[PDB]
DNA sequence: GCAGACACTACGAGTACATA
DNA sequence: TTTTTTTTATGTACTCGTAGTGTCTGC
């Protein structure tokens, strides 16, 4: 049947084989499940890489639908996870048996970086004393916000960013399930603008399919509003090759016609700077000035003056690069 | 269209008062047989099975089956201002989100229409095994409320044992131990106060006192309680309402470990 | 029955099975053999064996009387101000018949979580009932335990386990489990352990379950290289104003999925104990804090970290 | 029962002649407790900081034949013998020690009931019964209302007839401000290393253990003149496997090292003055100043002391660049505090521990500076509120 | 092996309520003559000397001499669940860490076995308190608890003055002055209400009101109470029980006389 | 010079806490007919009229028309020090700035006197129009306090509908709609429960919950309460208190939504 | 049958701190 | 050889005092 769902939730890897990237980690967790030797897991990485979906597929593989409510205790940041919850419901779930069928239980603590340090210190002996009865899975995006005791007690798997070569078949599966007309440059634009994020890949795909009806490079870069790489090359050429007035006029006309934002222009110019064989002092000056301009855009500032400063940071270094020779 | 009419208002108060700090939200399953409720607690340790029969209500009609998950703290505030000698009507439509509660005042002069917004939790059905038990004990509910209250003063976990002789309550605490052994109290004038042993195999298990004390707040529902115990299946605290249905309380045993020495 | 993981399955049950900190563990063996152990506080890094040493000492001292003469309290318990007054003091007053040289042991594991008032109420019950009861404390940050409690105990400090000390226990686990291995795979397990026996056992079990063999490629396919081991040379390149190699290390750490907060935390951790000039270190730390305020304010991109690296390179060239 | 007791309990003093504290403090406490013999035992005959205490012992008595200071307040670092001195002096003067410590309830009702039981009644034994001397340990951790109850029963004119001894570890607690103006303040100096070394030598000779005076002096300077910590360290280090204690076992950081809570003035002296002449490396002083300023606590008071004391030094920087970069560091600390208290991101508080080591690097001198307590910012805030 | 079967649980409930907040421990010295409890306060204000004889129990077995240090808040939790008319079995072994109490309190054949962990304490030894009392009077127990409750409403301390006419109870405060004039009440039908006079050298002392209210918590324990007091010697009230034994309470006077 | 004497201590001990969290000051206006009090809330919503006639006092002296202003932050804490069944009197000199009240201490033995400074505030009488309201109804006193407490658990604003059948209290919230309909309680033994409708024109106005809860804190003073509603005149909560006078409340209606078709 | 006393839990209030 | 005080905006955690209230005792 059809459901009114976002494509990040309509297409979720309910089984472990539907995930794409981390094949060694998923194979090791599958061999943990098959041997019934599942340890305390610590899944960390950037968002959108498949940490929640992995443990949900593992929980559905370990437990049946008639025993899932008494075997899995899933708590996240939307629930209260204070120290009275660690001493209360979590300890009573860990220290007791099951109801229907005998087996080890699972405590899923999603977004474990948001927990307080008192709760994390109270979690240590609950994990250690009841290893035979229950298992604890900790999910976080920041490993520095989890205490080193819980990092020692749980074996850590890094769910790194998804490579664009592996995000193509899952996007093709979503495309062929949703009847989406997409070209090759549309797929390249999706996997370039995602930057190791499967969630925003499906979000950009759904928004581009609804906005235009076809997914090409121009439709993706128009719906997202991201500048094209030819536009960034033209901006760099104007900033490095002519005077202040003509570069200001050309960059202002390009930003007015294309409807560009200075944040993405700064990001792509920062990526272009390290590719250009600059002198070291010129590179340091450009990085400091671009970081200052990027910091200035986080408040109620005028974007035209910051665009002029972005032009100025290269108009200063024109003479230094040329006189370096 | 679902329309259930409580003949008495005290039973709905006494059911909800037992489940107030235990059941997170009420899952009323409605069919032609009656009203069912199988919901776990917040800690996923206890399970509450409530079955209200259709013949217990004053008027009961049900066209299509419904599963109306609703909040219980919201249901607690509308049941405090409810009389104990008046009829309460449960109403809900086919494709609506309002659960209507119509009753009378303690002054018995005004209608009181209390709507509740239904919840959309997707809860999987828990499979009750319905197997036999190695111990079945009939017991007064007033005595079982007293003993679990008396052993909460000593410790926090009770090692309740049963055998052919009777049920035994033990609580090893900080002060010491409290051992209660009651057996064969059927030689009295009343009929509710009696200890009857049905099954054979002895079983010793340890349970939390916090959940057992929550189970004993259903004491005004039934004057006699039934305790079921076995070595694998959990402890069942079966209340049977006189003309309305029955209530079952499940509690998992705690993990205990022997000393290596 | 469900088999325990190798962290808990191969927990030592005697004090002679504990590797690392040989003098302190040997003195604990002598004190378990003879008796009359004083109050102790064992401090150190996680996974060193403090709780294992305390529990093995309590098991060797008490034995069959471990159930009635030992009180183990964790951070998962309450242990507030009213537990020290009404449960610890009552257990210290409790009469337990024990052999000569043996006392009741009140194990207060992870004593960092205990409040200041509870530790103030813990002093006189430590001092009065010491003829019949004893205290065994374990902690990570020993400064959180107050000075009067540390004066009332023999403060033991555990250091990080070396490569050979972890390697001996790993060889014992391998010979117990018949794990095929190579030398460089065990060196990779030691390198990923970083002085932690728990992480060594977890990485060994993960590599054995996932691949069935211990070489360097199977270890590094599921485990990871430690973070500050490359941040150290990133800071070294920032000292010599080498912005290109520092950005290469920064981009390599960025493409592995590390958040900017973790990267700048490792940068501050390296710069706190780096070997350079003191004034240069102070202005480096001030620049790190200035960038960390921007990261916590909401702006956190690769351009901000590159600007931080460029500012750290400038601070060298601006005497 | 040599194998049943701790070595601190086995070698604890039971007489007046075997106390290890400073003799001036013991004599002052004994003379203060013997001024109560007029109103308690009914007998006319009992048988700088020093000048004020000698004046307090010879200033006479109030018209109700009692001393004008009815509370003896004992303050100092731990492990010196304050509780031992109080109990030995109370048992020496014929009193019965009534102990009130921090493991009691310390609520004002229970505090009032305990003091009214200890001080307002006679003995059950009648004639020949020992009088009750109330010893209140850990009075620094008591709440302010308990101190108000103690002062109310102190100055009630239900008249007080029995002495009260109060023992604290920090005299500058906010709850003991009005108690200091009314009590017989006995500040405990650190114990003499020669007497402590002789006592540790006697303890080791009683246990059949051999140790040089040098290694015992190393232990005494390691434990910061703590009697209890030194005896516990000897009890752990000796055991029975070996007899002769080595210098390297004491010099090792594995046994006997405890985290000292440094005072504010010691931290300010350690920051503003270089150590006198290895330890001459700048990185060792950097890490020592950082760890000591972290171990002190009360970081805002340290920052206020640095702000109020760095301009009164004999500064060699006549170009005011060091003052400018110190004020930049202070503004950096202020911005860190504001950003951590604004965005709920408290991982920005690991940097302001480097403010005292920045002040140590900038203003290191070999002179002897006069450090005063910071008062300008608090007086400015009080005047602004007024 | 020690066993002591108390014939009724009223004996034990009313004793442990009379000294619940009065003393913090119970030291039951066990001999062949009976059960002795001699406890003093830490601040040396009140003394409880309880003596229960072996003839007042249902059974009494005592092989070795025993000292059972017991917490009073721990054993006050037992009697709260005990019956007022019930046989209580107080038993312990010779060298044991535990003390057991067995009873059938609710009269519903509910065999309750309550055990407590003993506490080891330092042995404070006082041989015999001297009894050379000049003023010994007799008084009903109900009226003595009546006037201690009446005097507690006004002041915080009472002045007790023996005389040839009787005992005088007075207090002073900001509220008022509560005073009674006890006369000879021997012309009544009840033999317990009569005030017997066997005194000489009338004295006057000041006592705390709070500790006297704790002493008068044993009003249903005995029919009458014997008050003994003199100069420089603490006041003794005496509750002579019918068959088990006797119970006395010592109270040190305040330092500020009158 | 002003001197008045009450007849009971509970006529001022139960009315002052209703004005404790409602209004910030109690302005007493002294006249020969009686003592008047018209104070308005700081939010310009609530308005309380309290007039006590001179015949109900034990004694009353008034030569000049004087007005005194005192604050609720100081008169509330001395009210709990005063007794319940003791006598209360109020004294005020002509030229002094001190208001002195003499009553009996709760031990019933000594005279307790408290002094309060007179706050000089320049206020003016707003003036009620005393127009004929579109609704007049009579409700019980203790039942009406139970009405606004029940709608306090539902939403922050209640809806009052008074047609010819009765008075409907409604509150639509995030839990569900709570509707009651008090009507036709004339067949009761006690005369204070006679629910009756005295007008014909219906009206529907929404009011704030918080001030109506403040209005129900003066409920044990009288046996009944009179409610008056109109199209634009504020709601009147009228209490006929004992014998010495009557109490009057005013409450501005809430805004209405742009529900035009 | 109704007034007084006992402890019971829920709730209001004050305070500290949050890094390595 | 030198010590007083309240500001940062939330969130959590701890601790302590207070007030309706269910239940027991008694005339
Ligand atoms: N490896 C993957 N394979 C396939 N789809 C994926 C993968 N990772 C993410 N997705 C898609 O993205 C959605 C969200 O994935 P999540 O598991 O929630 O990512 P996540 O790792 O949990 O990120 P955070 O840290 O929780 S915000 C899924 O429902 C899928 O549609
Ligand atoms: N020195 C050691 N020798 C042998 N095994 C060890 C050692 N240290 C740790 N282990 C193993 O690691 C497990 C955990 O050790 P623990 O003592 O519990 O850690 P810990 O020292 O308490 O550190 P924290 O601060 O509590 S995380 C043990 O069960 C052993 O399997
Ligand atoms: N002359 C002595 N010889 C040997 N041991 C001693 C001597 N004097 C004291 N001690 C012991 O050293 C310790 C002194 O500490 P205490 O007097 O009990 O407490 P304190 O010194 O006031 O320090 P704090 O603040 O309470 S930790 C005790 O364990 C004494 O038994
Ligand atoms: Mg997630
Ligand atoms: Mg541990
Ligand atoms: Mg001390």
């Amino acid at each position: 049947k059809i459901r009114n769902l976002p494509w990040v939730e309509k297409y979720r890897p309910q089984t472990l084989n539907d995930l794409i990237s981390h094949q060694d980690i998923l194979s090791t967790i599958q061999k943990f499940i098959n041997e019934d030797r599942l340890p305390h897991l610590l899944l960390y990485g950037p968002p959108g890489t498949g940490k929640t979906s992995t443990i949900l597929a593992c929980a559905k593989q370990l437990y049946k639908d008639k025993e899932f409510g008494s075997m899995v205790l899933e708590l996240n940041a939307s629930d209260d996870r204070g120290i009275d919850i660690i001493r209360g419901p979590i300890l009573s779930f860990a220290s007791t048996r099951t109801i229907f069928k005998k087996g080890f239980k699972l405590v899923i603590l999603d977004e474990a970086d948001a927990m307080t340090q008192d709760a994390q210190n109270a979690l240590r002996r609950v994990i250690e004393k009841f290893t035979e009865n229950t298992r604890f899975c900790l999910i976080c995006n920041y490993l520095s916000k989890i205490i080193p005791a819980l990092q020692s007690r749980c074996t850590r798997f890094r769910f790194g960013p998804l490579t664009p070569e592996l995000m193509v078949p899952r996007l093709e599966h979503v495309v062929e399930e949703e009847k989406v007309d997409i070209s090759e440059d549309g797929m390249k634009a999706l996997v370039t603008l995602s930057s190791g994020d499967m969630r925003r890949a499906l979000n950009i795909l759904q928004s581009t399919n609804m906005a235009f009806g076809k997914v090409t490079e121009e439709t993706v870069y128009t719906c997202t509003g991201h500048p094209l790489k030819s536009d960034i090359a033209n901006i760099l050429d104007w900033m490095l090759n002519q005077d202040f007035t003509t570069a200001y006029r050309n960059i202002t006309e390009l930003k007015t016609l294309k409807g560009l934002a200075l944040h993405d222009i700064l990001t792509e110019i920062h990526l272009f700077v390290h590719r250009v064989d600059f002198p070291s002092s010129v590179r340091i000056h450009l990085l400091t000035k671009m970081a200052d301009i990027e910091y200035r855009l986080s408040v109620g500032t005028n974007e035209k003056i910051q665009l002029s400063s972005l032009i100025a940071a290269f108009q200063v270094t024109r003479d230094l690069i040329v006189a370096e020779a | 269209m679902f329309e259930a009419r409580l003949v008495q208002g005290s039973i709905l108060k006494k059911v909800l008062e037992a489940l107030k700090d235990l059941i997170n939200e009420a899952c009323w399953d409605i069919s032609s047989s009656g009203v069912n409720l199988q919901s776990m607690d917040s800690s996923h340790v206890s399970l509450v099975q409530l079955t209200l029969r259709s013949e217990g209500f004053d008027t009961y009609r049900c066209d299509r089956n419904l599963a109306m998950g609703v909040n219980l703290t919201s249901m607690s505030k509308i049941l405090k201002c409810a009389g104990n000698e008046d009829i309460i009507t449960l109403r809900a439509e086919d494709n609506a989100d309002t659960l209507a509660l119509v009753f009378e005042a303690p002054n018995q002069e005004k209608v009181s229409d209390y709507e509740m917004k239904l919840m959309d939790l997707d809860v999987e059905q828990l499979g009750i095994p319905e197997q036999e038990y190695s111990c079945v004990v009939k017991m007064p509910s007033g005595e079982f409320a007293r003993i679990c209250r008396d052993l909460s003063h000593i410790g926090d976990a009770v090692v309740i044992s049963c055998a052919k002789d009777g049920v035994k309550f033990s609580a090893s605490g900080e002060l010491g131990n409290g051992n209660i052994k009651l057996s064969q109290t059927s030689n009295v004038d009343k009929e509710e106060e009696a200890v009857t042993i049905e099954m054979n195999e002895p079983v010793q298990l340890t349970f939390a006192l916090r959940y057992l004390n929550f189970f004993t707040k259903a004491t005004p529902l039934s004057s006699t309680v039934t305790l079921s115990m076995s070595a694998d299946v959990p402890l069942v605290v079966e209340y049977k309402i006189a003309d309305m249905g029955h209530l079952k309380y499940y509690l998992a045993p705690k993990i205990e470990d022997e000393e290596g020495s | 029955h469900y088999e325990l993981p190798w962290v808990e399955k191969y927990r030592p049950v005697k004090l002679n099975e504990i590797v690392g900190n040989e003098d302190t563990v040997s003195r604990l063996e002598v004190f378990a053999r003879e008796g009359n152990v004083p109050n102790i506080i064992i401090a150190g890094p996680p996974g060193t064996g403090k709780t294992t040493s305390i529990l093995c000492l309590a098991r060797a001292l008490l034995g069959p009387a471990l159930k009635d003469a030992m009180l183990e309290l964790n951070a998962s318990n309450d242990r507030g101000i009213d537990v020290v007054r009404n449960k610890i003091k009552m257990f210290a007053q409790q009469k337990v018949t024990l052999p000569k040289g043996r006392h009741k042991i009140i194990i207060l594991d992870e004593a960092d979580s205990m409040t200041d008032g509870a530790q103030q109420a813990l002093r006189r019950t430590m001092e009065i009932y010491s003829k019949t009861t004893r205290f065994a404390l374990a902690c990570n940050a020993s400064d959180k335990i107050i000075e009067p409690i540390q004066s009332r105990c023999a403060v033991l400090r555990y250091t990080k386990l070396t490569d050979a000390q972890i390697l001996t226990r790993l060889m014992n686990v391998i010979e117990k489990e018949r794990v095929p291995y190579t030398d460089d795979g065990l060196e990779a397990i030691i390198f990923t352990a970083q002085g932690d026996m728990r992480q060594a056992l977890n990485n060994l079990q993960s590599t054995f379950s996932g691949f069935g063999f211990i070489n360097s490629e199977n270890v590094f396919k599921v485990c990871d290289e430690p973070h500050p081991l490359l941040v150290k040379e990133m800071i070294q390149h920032c000292v010599n104003a080498n912005i290109d190699e520092a950005y290469k290390i920064l981009a390599h750490l960025w493409h592995l999925g590390y958040s900017p907060e973790d990267i700048i935390g490792n940068i501050f951790r390296v710069c706190k104990t780096f070997q350079m000039a003191e004034y240069l270190k102070l202005e480096f730390i001030k620049e790190i804090g200035y960038t960390h305020m921007k990261i916590a304010e909401g702006v956190n991109s690769l351009l901000q970290m590159a600007g931080l690296l460029a500012r750290l390179c400038q601070k060298t060239m601006a005497p | 029962a040599s194998s049943h007791c701790l070595w601190v309990d086995e070698f604890a003093p039971r007489h007046y002649t075997e106390l290890l504290s400073d003799d001036f403090t013991n004599r002052c406490l004994l003379k203060w407790l013997k001024l109560w013999d007029l109103v308690v035992f009914g007998h006319e005959r009992p048988s700088s900081h020093e000048q004020v205490l000698e004046e307090m012992l010879e200033a006479g008595l109030d018209p109700s034949q009692r001393p004008k200071q009815k509370v003896a307040l004992l303050c100092g670092p731990p492990g010196l013998g304050k509780t031992t001195l109080a109990h030995v002096i109370a048992r020496h003067a014929g009193y019965s020690v009534v102990e009130m410590n921090a493991s009691d309830d310390r609520s004002p009702e229970v505090f009032r009931t305990r003091i009214e039981a200890a001080t307002q009644m006679e003995s059950v034994l009648g004639a020949g019964g020992k009088p009750n001397c109330l010893v209140i340990d850990e009075i620094d951790g008591a709440p302010v209302a308990a101190i108000n109850v103690l002062l109310s029963i102190l100055n009630r004119k239900g008249l007080l007839m029995r002495p009260i001894i109060c023992i604290c570890n920090d005299q500058f607690a906010p709850s003991l401000r009005q108690l200091k103006q009314q009590a017989f303040l006995l500040h405990f100096p650190p114990t003499l290393p020669s007497r402590l070394v002789q006592r540790l030598q006697e303890v080791s000779l009683r246990q059949g253990m051999r140790a040089d005076p040098g290694v015992l002096a190393a232990l005494c300077e390691k434990t910061d003149n703590d009697i209890r910590a030194c005896i516990n360290t000897l009890q752990f280090l000796y055991s029975r496997g070996q007899r002769e204690l080595s210098v390297r076992d004491v010099q090792a950081t594995r046994v006997g090292l405890k985290d000292q809570r440094r005072g504010l003035f010691s931290v300010w002296q350690e920051v503003f003055q270089l150590p006198r002449a290895s330890l001459t490396s700048a990185s060792q002083r950097f890490y020592r100043v950082l760890h000591a300023a972290a171990s002190a606590g009360e970081h805002e008071k340290v920052v206020q002391g640095l702000f109020d004391n760095f301009l009164r030094l004999r500064l060699r920087d006549s170009s005011l660049g060091a003052v400018c970069v110190a004020l930049d560091w202070l503004a950096f600390d202020d911005l860190l505090a504001g950003a951590a208290h604004h965005s709920q991101s408290f991982q920005l508080l690991r940097y302001p521990p480097f403010l005292p080591v920045a002040f140590h690097v900038l203003f290191a001198s070999s002179h002897t500076p006069r450090i005063t307590f910071p008062s300008s910012q608090q007086e400015a805030q009080n005047r602004m509120s007024q």
